């Protein structure tokens, strides 16, 4: 059937090249018309415009990106070839390679993401979720209900899995999804989230925290916000 | 002790640093008609043209089924051809023929061009030569020439005998 | 509705046989059949006089650079009379002849 | 709005003929009897070139 | 110095915008004014006495 | 007319640029506005290139010919240039003339 | 085959030329594609460089 | 190239109803114009191609009308599958550009904004910053302003904002302004506040931290 | 390989010295021959039955 695959690494350094590649199956890149083409679609923005080939061998370009843009066919593998040297940091975002029929709208595929940046083995805090815990003070809980849950910074260990637990928490008054990434300019991340869990939540013998388990070390680290 | 290229049609490269697109090829689309635009199969015996004719790819789908198809080089020939030839010396820019894929010249359906015009619009050829009508429909989306041969929905009778 | 023919062909062969009094179609193609045609029994009329009276011409990318040019070279070859020799070259100089005399039948009722 | 047009006396293309005796011009219809249009023309006197 | 005399010359002067007229196009006129597309094909033939 | 030629002849590294259009110069008719300090060099230049060849052609105002009396033994044979009437209409007759 | 017929050979004084230059004018003699030749040259630019831009 | 304004990105109807969008584009001969739905976390895909012809498998109240500039597309009755975003392209030019868009969403408008501050802890205090978090949260309405006074002047630069998405099981925001603090301000002003500047709010819910 | 066959064939090959019977002067032959001053003027006809 219409198979559209793509390739190429998660994460690059900036200033370098980029092969990723794309088959297309369920007809020719020689099939006399529909051809492949490549659309660029930035995280959380519109679309930019990069190239496109039909079956009859004619290549088309943007413009504006008329310096580094190279592309090629293989009808034997029924794939296309990109070739994109001299990378910039603004390329993080997603890729799409798409079916491209005569006329003027494309046929889409899944999609994949590439993250350029100073992001390498030894990263600052890009990846995921960090630890912090309970530091003590004696000031704030005196009056209301009391809410425990987990601090979250600086953090590159893309080596831990992020789950909170599990049938316990998915809709019990939390606001835990709802935080998402706080993107900012120099790699700095730091984040919370909050329960509105009554009283008696706190003081059953049993005080809930954030629990992760770290398979970098293999520890089942905890978190708990502070004061 | 055969040759065998990747790319039928040669690229064209970008020449040291110099900020210059190749203005000077055009994809140039034609349409089959004699006897403005004629094919002839290449010269098996020497594999070229007669020189008043020009190279253009044709495109051949491998069967009448299959989908699959190769650009085969093809020899092009006529009137149309020749004035092209014309404007080309005169006009000193290089050319890569290829025929139509559709076959038509191209009618207006649910608001999409087909064929010559088709292909022009899209600007995936820059200009068209051949036995194309001007028209009022044509020239709000394409942009003509002055014409060089008169037409029209003419009438034709068969010539009586004298009396 | 009633007088539409299959095929060029068809209605070329149906006026040299003369099942059509006469064939209405595409002013250029008509010209350069009736040159090609044997014995030059097809005429063609009006000397340009027809409906619509357009031309055939070379298209263009929208707002193109090419436009100056190309239609100055044409016309430059408009001009000159080379044009109208492509035009004797590869059009229907064949034919072309005078009819000065049929043999003139049996003088009828 | 207002575009100048110049033009030269030519058969058939460009009738030209003296005005009315009042400066306008003599109303006449075709053999169908359509209104033959008109148009005010001020051209030189080109009957005496000197 | 070679240029246009009465009709083109009026013309290119700017005292019209526009000529309506039997124009015969050709290339030198089409270099330094710009022709609508044409309303009447046309050639050149010989007028004798009948 | 071929190419309208605009040289900044005093510049260090003009110079490096200017054999790029100098040496595209094809045709064998050139006309030529400098002074007589410029011409020497641009015509040094030339015949490092080649311009001073058979078929080339020279045409130069009086400028670059200064005082004809020193005439310059580096130029070209065939070199054609323009002047006053300086050997035959003396400067005595220029001073009649004058007053 | 890309039909670039027009063509001009140009070559140094390294060696081996002469087998090279004889064999690729034989070969324009023979073949019926026929080939144009316009300037066959064999510079060398260590030489006075004004002849080889010439 | 073409310049390719959209239709305002302030677009929202509640489910079952009609609704048109209709994107602006430079008046030239354009018409060779195509519509796409968008899906989040999943691939757009197409809606109308030629502005008349719907593609395959598409279901019939997206009725795409339009000519000339203004290029509609109208919608009887909005159901779950039409959610997403819709993107427009017009091919006449050279550059092919695409469309910005407008999310759709439930409109049912309510506003109860919650607001919880968090000073910075110990960590970052001994790293040498402070990083303080005003959140916002449960508030349906996308306006979301945060003002933050430090002895009575409002602060700009180094607060940033985390603008989520609108999800689907309660349709509510939590944004969360995170403020970066040196030492010296730290020691030379005690008290800073955050207020939470919304539409619906006359009286919004201003807080500080407290000490320590 | 351009061979040649005839007179011409045969005379490259030096089997023969010179060739005396109607051939007709023209480019192509000259390249590998020499032809004296022609000796009889000529056109090319046709012949039809009479
Ligand atoms: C004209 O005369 C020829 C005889 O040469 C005859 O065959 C033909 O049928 C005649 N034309 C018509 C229309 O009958």
């Amino acid at each position: 059937q219409v198979t559209l695959k793509e390739s190429g690494p998660g994460i690059l350094q900036p200033s370098q090249t980029l092969s990723l590649t794309c088959s297309f199956s369920g007809a020719a890149a020689a099939a006399a018309g529909v051809g492949v083409g490549w659309i660029r679609q930035p995280s959380g923005k519109g679309l930019e415009w990069l190239a496109h080939i039909a079956a009859a061998a004619a290549k088309r370009y943007n413009p504006a990106l008329k310096s580094r843009l190279t592309i090629s066919k293989d009808t034997s593998s029924s794939q296309v070839f990109l070739k994109i040297a001299s990378v910039a940091t603004a390329d993080t975002a997603t890729y799409y390679c798409t079916r491209a029929a005569a006329a003027a709208a494309p046929y889409w595929g899944q999609g994949t993401l590439v993250t350029v940046s100073a992001k390498r083995a030894d990263a600052r805090t890009v990846a995921a979720p960090s630890v912090f815990i309970f530091p003590p003070s004696d000031e704030q809980l005196k009056s209301g209900t009391a809410s425990v849950v987990c601090l979250l910074n600086n953090f590159y260990p893309r080596e831990a899995k992020v789950q909170w637990k599990v049938d316990n928490a998915l809709q019990s008054g939390n606001s835990q999804e709802s935080v998402t990434e706080q993107d900012s300019k120099d790699s700095t991340y730091s984040l919370s989230s909050t329960l509105t869990l009554s009283k008696a939540d706190y003081e059953k013998h049993k005080v809930y925290a954030c629990e992760v388990t770290h398979q970098g070390l293999s520890s089942p680290v905890t978190k708990s916000f502070n004061r | 002790q055969t040759l065998s290229l990747r790319h039928a049609v040669w690229p064209r490269y970008k020449s040291f640093s110099d900020c210059e697109p190749d203005d000077n090829h055009l994809s140039i689309v034609t349409l089959e008609e004699a006897p403005f635009v004629i094919v002839e199969d290449i010269d098996p015996l020497t594999e070229t043209c007669v020189r008043n004719t020009v190279p253009c790819r044709k495109f051949v789908k491998i069967n009448n089924s299959t989908n699959e198809g190769m650009n085969v080089k093809k020899c092009c020939k006529g009137f149309c051809i020749d004035i092209l030839k014309k404007l080309s010396r005169t006009v000193k820019f290089t050319y890569d023929l290829y025929l139509v894929t559709n076959g038509k010249h191209g009618k207006k359906v649910n608001n999409v061009w087909n064929g010559m015009i088709g292909e022009v619009v899209y600007q995936r050829a820059v200009m068209a030569v051949g036995s194309l009508t001007i028209n009022e429909e044509r020239s709000e989306v394409v942009d003509f020439s002055v014409p060089f041969v008169e037409t029209g929905i003419s009438v034709m009778v068969s010539r009586s005998n004298g009396t | 509705t009633r007088f539409n023919q299959r095929g060029v062909e068809d209605a070329l062969v149906s006026l040299k046989t003369g099942k059509l009094d006469a064939f209405i179609y595409d002013a250029a193609v008509l010209n350069y059949k009736a040159g090609r045609d044997e014995g030059c029994k097809l005429v063609t009329i009006g000397s340009g006089y027809i409906f619509a009276s357009t031309g055939y011409g070379i298209a263009l990318q929208k707002g193109s650079p090419w436009k100056r040019q190309i239609d100055l070279a044409l016309l430059q070859f408009v001009g000159d009379g080379e044009m109208e020799e492509l035009e004797t070259l590869w059009l229907t100089g064949i034919c072309h002849n005078e009819k000065n005399e049929v043999m003139s039948s049996q003088l009828d009722i | 709005t207002r575009l100048k047009i110049v033009t030269i006396h030519q058969e058939p293309f460009v009738y030209v003929k003296p005005t009315m005796s009042d400066g306008t011009c003599k109303e006449e219809f075709t053999v169908n009897g359509d209104p033959v249009k008109k148009v005010i023309c001020t051209g030189p006197n080109d009957t005496s070139p000197g | 110095k070679k240029e246009w005399n009465g009709m083109m010359g009026e013309l290119l002067s700017g005292q019209a915008d526009m000529i309506v007229a039997p124009l015969t196009i050709n290339n030198e006129r089409a270099q330094y004014i710009e022709f609508s597309k044409p309303f009447k094909y046309q050639g050149l033939t010989i007028l004798v006495k009948k | 007319l071929e190419e309208v030629l605009l040289l900044d002849m005093s510049l260090d590294d003009g110079d490096s640029k200017i054999q790029n259009q100098l040496k595209k110069l094809q045709s064998p008719i050139i006309l030529l506005y400098c002074t007589k300090e410029e011409a020497t060099y641009i015509f040094e230049v030339a015949n490092s290139v080649g311009l001073t060849g058979y078929g080339y052609t020279w045409i130069v105002p009086s400028l670059v010919a200064g005082d004809t009396d020193t005439v310059p033994s580096e130029f070209p044979t065939g070199l054609i240039s323009v002047s006053y009437d300086e050997w035959d209409y003396g400067l005595p007759a220029r001073v009649r003339d004058g007053i | 085959d890309y039909d670039w017929h027009v063509f001009s050979l140009v070559t140094t004084i390294f060696p081996g030329y002469r087998d090279f230059i004889s064999f690729i004018k034989t070969t324009v003699d023979n073949s019926f594609v026929g080939w144009d030749m316009q300037n066959v040259i064999t510079l060398d630019t260590s030489f006075e460089d004004a002849k080889t831009q010439v």
